[PDB]
């Protein structure tokens, strides 16, 4: 995975 | 439910082209994230991993790295440098 990918799957579950 | 960043955190946010003082959790994440991405501070092998310590979000944040991983530090992290308003 990528940063951005990583950071998305943080981010979704928020 | 919306939070406010403290300064340092707000000038960050700001830095990105966010305009508020007022922001949901999920949209500091994103602007974070954007940061993190654009400063190119992660690893290129294994992208969990920020450096920070030699730039503003290490000041904001206390420490000189940390791993996506790390869910509760960031938000540990993050918390600490924001209100929740009632």
């Amino acid at each position: 995975l990528t940063f951005x990918e990583y950071x998305q799957l943080x981010l979704s579950a928020a | 439910t919306l939070v406010r960043p403290k300064p340092l955190l707000l000038k960050l946010l700001k830095s990105v082209g966010a305009q508020k003082d007022t922001y949901t959790m999920k949209e500091v994440l994103f602007y974070l994230g954007q940061y993190i991405m654009t400063k190119r501070l992660y690893d290129e092998k294994q992208q969990h991993i920020v450096y920070c310590s030699n730039d503003l979000l290490g000041d904001l944040f206390g420490v000189p790295s940390f791993s996506v991983k790390e869910h509760r530090k960031i938000y540990t992290m993050i918390y600490r440098n924001l209100v929740v308003v009632n």
